[PDB]
RNA sequence: CCCAUAACCUUUGUACCCGUGAGAAAGUGCCGUUGCUAUGGCGCGAUGAUCUACCCAUGGGUGGGUACAAAUGGCAGUCUGACAAGU
């Protein structure tokens, strides 16, 4: 809570995340391209013993990451660890995406998908900071233009806001998912409908994941945070939903 | 040839709708008007809704609001004209882009969601 | 004979730590600003000089697949810098860009030669000032010992128990303080014969080629008619040496 | 009867031939889901067939962007005229599998024969190939094709956004760093040639202004040993006899008692001052490169307020994109001298949004907010 | 090529061997290797032709142009899609369009070299009317009109 | 090697200093074009109006806060001292 105050780093449940105590908790990932911040977070320094090299490590924005809000509310199983794979739809820019991608690290990947053209171009820039990001500037609602760029994918993440969110997720996991495969939806639900009341607009969006044979497994509402989001944690069955 | 960087502006039909409702957030002190007061509050995160003008000499200067608008997910709309604008939010000078700002003690409230919806079905 | 000066010896060693320190933070600008028309060949040929030597060379990934590279690379990491040219993820770049990149791409190879050069310079003066302890210990450990106790002359009083422990006063103040074992290589590590040992023979031949670099020294900075040709660095080297094989030939454990 | 089909990968076009289909009616079961996933079964059902890869990634590039509007390129013609048999086109056509209904009327508008079939069953297929990926091709996939996928889709996307240099200023930020470390450097390394041609000869290391031109002198003059009226003129020929510097080192050097020091010495002042010059030299071009590539860049606010200026500015807000992020008053350029900041502060987060997001700039523009804010310090 | 060995120099089988390399033609339009070839045995099967003719008489600017249209649509596939290698600014741009004439150069030489023989050899510079490289031409020129 | 190849601290050299969002000024008013009337243009602002320690009557001398350089200025003092290995 000021540029010198040391804190000390421990490792979280989950894997690749990182909680860095002292007198006010931060949830932290470890950077990979180093030394220059992108949204302006507070990244922290360590030094770890060839001489030694400084590492470093950023602060992670729950309110302003809608996955951060979810870890630091509290979640059974995350579904990204850090070997593995993350569909990314929706990624507006580097304010989630990047994280996604520290917590990835170097051996997985992360599709960053995004249909309009500003935010793509500012996604192409860090995409060329960061190796994991491979950036698509494509629609989300048709996959079928992309098909040749992805191959089977261990987690979809979703952003979106649209009204038909239900069935954008389930063509891309139906594509490209592998089988029993972790699924995280942020629902909100003032987008989703704005006349009905929010539970309800969270009943009809898990039910529609459940006949696409998506198996919801968690459910949080994210509060302190955000209003009326929440994400769905849920896994692609595929073969006998029961 | 392709959609032009103005897009979406709003028939007349959405354009004095917005203009009604930015006239009555002006008078009740729901209204940040200007350009980098928009922006300053789109950095803060309490604003409804962005009106950016369209007449703008030179369109660019403003067109620096909808990656924000579209970081934060928060709408946005070209009305026409500049003038317009001006006449509504009720200051003596041409306004290129107004933000309605977030508030519940709002004798405007509902107004305010009907138009913000009729926005983003424009999207 | 004037060309004995401590002096220039010591700022010289000062001058070496400056170069190595600019030098790799100009190839880190140039790994990373050409990288972006050439992602990983900086993760496939992390050496700063073959860095600046292959942009010198090519230009374009494709001119590259075509060219000869092999002068300055092995061929297994000739092939994979060819074929990651053909498909990198990077742009192509424009003529003035990849002029400046040349330009700093040639004046990093002009700081690896300007440092042989001095290092070369070096050598050959401390082979003209104190030619025993050079012929012991080695010129670069010779003239840092130098360097840190400054003057030839001071080095030359010291005991030779503080010739061991010279690199390493801060360990050697705390330990002291607060009674706990002294630090024991300090900086004489980085010669030939403790980087030949292994364990408490490191310990055992830093303390007998401490003591034989004192006799080496004091040889060497008040004897003033000396014969230039080392001879005491010699005969002591050969002392230190024999010490070495009787040490490693013993064996701790059992036959 | 789904008899062959098509998948296209991100390295070249391959036609697989179906066996055995699954069932049909009971195509959801828990049984026949498995069956997809687990490897044995799989190969019970498709053998590979023919396969043509592309010939460069300018190929792949082009033929990826077919794909995803619609249209058939030739290698896909290519491949399905040599793999196809040719049956009525009213009496049983030869089926397809393919992945993409759009797909369907372009390959049915060329060969009229082939039906193409996106069904479940279909899509079931071309999921199953696309996870057992490479085992099937028996080999055959020459070239990596995580690295192919990588390069692919950044080039595909490069490409609809048209990534180019007048928006890129990285170039700029790598620039000024680069500018800054060769200024470091080079001070530090004129004071230690002056150090060293001092020690032998200290008043030139007094007496002489500019460092640059120093280390010409130590790489002209060889020594206080060596000196003469022709090495006067070439002085002269340099900066200045005009101050009598010259004659007056000269008799300096005449009067200096310092060390004449060795020749291998002299040679190594020789040559670190010969590096220090090429060095200086070689940040004066970077620098006049630096204004250029601004020209190209951010034309209107290196006209508004200087080529530097505006590299300083873009390297602390980060990149030019931020430096328009940011909020016109929280920009900081470097009493009514705070008032005349802060205006010229609105003026120069304007103009720099207009760069931004332009493609060729306004210059014209650059020369609108010249003149206003001239006007407001013409009030000052 | 050699499925086209085994059905012109065994079986004679002058459409199998056609088809054969319009075919693989279409596969790969860029591999000078395979043009070289399928002129090569258009030129082997006239000269047969024409050796019939021959021996049919001894018992009792056509063709040409069919190998130099082979020629022409071989310049302008190796033209574009060596331009597509390499693929932005005017210098480089003019560079690849000297390093493509060069490799152009370079191919048709080596036809020239393959090579009634002087009309072809006229196709061939009319060709090229339609700076060392134009003086290397005319010097050819003058070669050929005096061989 | 957690770096005495360094950090601190004093001392010298070189720099600086106390968001807000609507107000600001109290026939010529100006200049010039026209002969014996036509006037040329100018006359604020969301494309941002108003707000962010000492003495001698817009001076220098004080005073501390932040950054760049140096020092043979400090902290700050250079380990043990006869046995060991073989048969």
């Amino acid at each position: 809570a000021r540029g010198g105050a040391k804190v000390v780093i421990e490792p979280h449940r989950h894997a690749g995340v990182y909680i860095a105590r002292g007198k006010e908790d931060l949830l932290v990932t470890k950077n990979m391209a180093p030394g220059e911040s992108v949204y302006g977070e507070k990244r922290i320094s360590v030094e770890e013993p060839v001489p030694p090299t400084k590492v470093e490590y950023r602060v992670w924005n729950p309110f302003r990451s809608k996955l951060a809000a979810g870890i630091m509310g509290g979640l059974d199983e995350l579904f990204i660890a850090p070997g593995k794979k993350v569909l990314y739809l929706g990624a507006a820019s580097g304010t989630s995406v990047s994280h996604v991608s520290d917590v990835v690290g170097p051996e997985g990947v992360v599709y960053a998908v995004e249909f309009s053209h500003r935010p793509g171009r500012e996604l192409i820039s860090m995409a060329k900071k960061r190796p994991n990001i491979i950036p698509i500037i494509e629609d989300a609602r048709h996959p079928q233009k992309y098909r040749m760029l992805i191959g089977m994918v261990d987690c979809v993440f979703a952003d979106v806001a649209q009204p038909d969110q239900a069935r954008i997720i389930a063509l891309n996991s139906h594509m490209f998912l592998k089988d029993q495969g972790g699924v995280v939806i942020s629902i909100k639900a003032n987008c989703i409908d704005s006349t009905v009341d929010a539970e309800t607009v969270f009943a009809r969006e898990v039910q529609k994941l459940r006949e696409e044979r998506i198996k919801p497994l968690e459910q949080l509402t994210l509060e302190p945070y955000e209003r009326d989001h929440c994400i769905v944690v849920g896994r692609y069955m595929r073969s006998g939903l029961k | 040839a392709p959609n032009p960087k103005a897009f979406p502006l709003a028939d007349a039909a959405l354009t004095q709708q917005i203009l009604d409702v930015v006239q009555q957030a002006a008078n009740l002190r729901q209204l940040k008007k200007g350009a980098n007061e928009a922006t300053k509050t789109l950095n803060r995160g309490i604003s409804e809704f962005i009106i950016m003008a369209a007449d703008c000499e030179p369109i660019e200067i403003l067109l620096h609001l909808p990656l924000l608008c579209e970081d934060k997910n928060v709408p946005y709309v070209f009305v026409p004209s500049r003038v317009a604008l001006g006449r509504a939010c009720g200051v003596s000078r041409p306004v290129i882009a107004a933000s309605i700002t977030t508030n519940d003690a709002s004798a405007i409230k509902t107004q305010i969601y009907a138009v913000k919806d009729k926005i983003e079905t424009l999207l | 004979s004037a060309d004995k000066v401590d002096v220039m010896i010591i700022q010289a060693i000062a001058l070496l730590d400056d170069l190595d320190k600019e030098l790799n933070t100009y190839a880190m600008r140039c790994k990373e600003w050409y990288g972006w028309h050439f992602p990983e060949l900086a993760k496939i040929v992390t050496d700063s000089v073959a860095y600046a030597r292959i942009i010198l060379t090519m230009g374009i990934r494709s001119k590259a697949s075509e060219t000869d590279l092999s002068e300055i690379l092995p061929e297994e990491i000739e092939e994979r810098v060819k074929t990651a040219a053909e498909v990198s993820m990077g742009t192509e770049i424009t003529q003035t860009d990849l002029d400046n990149i040349n330009a700093l791409a040639e004046q990093i190879v002009e700081f690896a030669a300007y440092r042989e050069q001095l290092s070369n310079y070096l050598s050959a003066r401390m082979k003209a000032i104190a030619p025993n302890l050079t012929q012991l210990v080695g010129e670069l450990v010779g003239a840092r010992l130098i360097a840190h106790s400054g003057s030839l002359i001071s080095l030359a009083k010291s005991p030779a128990s503080t010739i061991q422990i010279l690199g390493a006063e801060k360990a050697l103040f705390r330990a002291l303080k607060t009674k706990h074992d002294t630090p024991k290589y300090g900086l004489l590590y980085h010669a030939s014969l403790v980087g030949q040992a292994t364990g408490k023979n490191k310990g055992k031949i830093a303390r007998v080629l401490a003591a034989k670099a004192a006799v080496s020294l004091r040889y060497d900075a008040l004897a003033e008619d000396r014969d230039d040709s080392g001879d005491i660095g010699l005969e002591s080297r050969a002392k230190v040496e024999n010490r070495l094989s009787q040490l490693e030939g013993r064996d701790l454990r059992t036959t | 009867p789904i008899e062959y089909l098509l998948f296209e990968e991100p390295t070249g076009y391959a036609v697989f031939k179906v066996k055995l289909q699954q069932d049909d009616i009971g195509s959801r079961l828990k049984e026949v889901q498995e069956q997809i996933n687990d490897f044995g079964a799989f190969t019970k059902l498709i053998e590979l067939v023919s396969f043509a890869p592309f010939k460069g990634a300018a190929e792949a590039l082009e033929n990826a962007n077919d794909i995803s509007e619609g249209l058939v390129s030739e290698s896909l013609k290519a491949i399905l005229d040599l793999n196809l048999p040719k049956a009525s086109s009213k009496k049983k056509n030869i089926t397809l599998a393919i992945s993409d209904k759009n797909l369907g009327p372009s390959i049915k508008e060329e060969f009229p024969y082939v039906d193409c079939i996106s069904n479940e069953l279909a899509q079931d297929l071309i999921r199953g190939v696309r996870l057992h990926g490479e085992k099937l091709f028996k080999g055959l996939q020459s070239g990596d094709l995580e690295r192919a996928q990588l390069g692919l889709g950044h080039a595909y996307s490069r490409a609809k956004v048209k990534f180019s240099v007048q928006k890129n200023d990285n170039h700029i930020i790598q620039a000024i760093a680069l500018l800054d470390q060769l200024d470091k450097d080079i001070n530090t390394f004129a004071m230690r040639v002056k150090e060293w041609y001092g020690w032998h000869f200290p008043e030139l290391a007094k007496l002489v202004p500019d460092n640059y031109t120093f280390a010409k002198l130590v790489l002209f003059i060889k020594d206080k040993a060596s000196l003469n009226d022709d090495s006067l003129h070439d002085l002269a020929a340099l900066l200045n006899e005009d101050s009598g510097i010259a004659q007056r080192v000269i008799d300096n050097a005449r009067i200096s008692m310092g060390q004449d020091i060795s020749e291998t010495d002299m040679e190594n002042v020789c040559v670190f001052a010969q590096r220090v010059a090429s060095l200086a030299d070689y940040r004066r071009q970077l620098y006049d490169y630096l204004c250029e590539k601004m020209h190209t860049v951010a034309p209107n606010l290196s006209e508004l307020i200087g080529e530097v200026i505006g590299a300083r500015l873009i390297s602390h807000a980060g990149s030019l994109t931020n430096l328009s992020k940011q909020a016109a008053s929280t920009v900081q350029i470097l009493k009514n001298k705070g008032r005349i900041s802060r205006y010229l502060a609105n003026k120069c987060s304007m103009a720099s949004r207009i760069d931004n997001y332009s493609e060729e700039p306004s210059n014209v523009f650059g020369s609108v907010l010249k003149k206003q804010v001239e006007q407001r310090l013409e009030f000052y | 090529i050699s499925c086209a060995k085994y059905e012109y120099e065994v079986h004679a089988n002058f459409k199998s061997c056609r088809n054969i390399f319009q075919n693989g033609l279409r596969f790969n339009p860029d591999v000078p290797k395979l043009w070289y070839e399928y002129v090569k045995f258009e030129l082997n099967f006239i000269t047969k032709l024409i050796n019939r003719r021959k021996v049919m008489g001894l018992i009792n600017a056509l063709r040409g142009d069919i190998a130099l249209t082979i020629f022409d649509v071989c310049m302008k596939t190796l033209g574009k899609h060596y331009i597509n290698k390499h693929k932005s600014d005017s210098k480089m741009n003019i560079e690849l369009n000297k390093e493509t004439l060069n490799y152009l150069f370079s191919e048709s030489l080596r036809y020239i070299k393959l090579f009634e023989r002087d009309y072809l050899i006229n196709h061939v510079l009319q060709f090229w009317k339609n700076p060392e490289l134009y003086l290397k031409t005319v010097m050819i020129d003058i070669t050929l009109n005096i061989r």
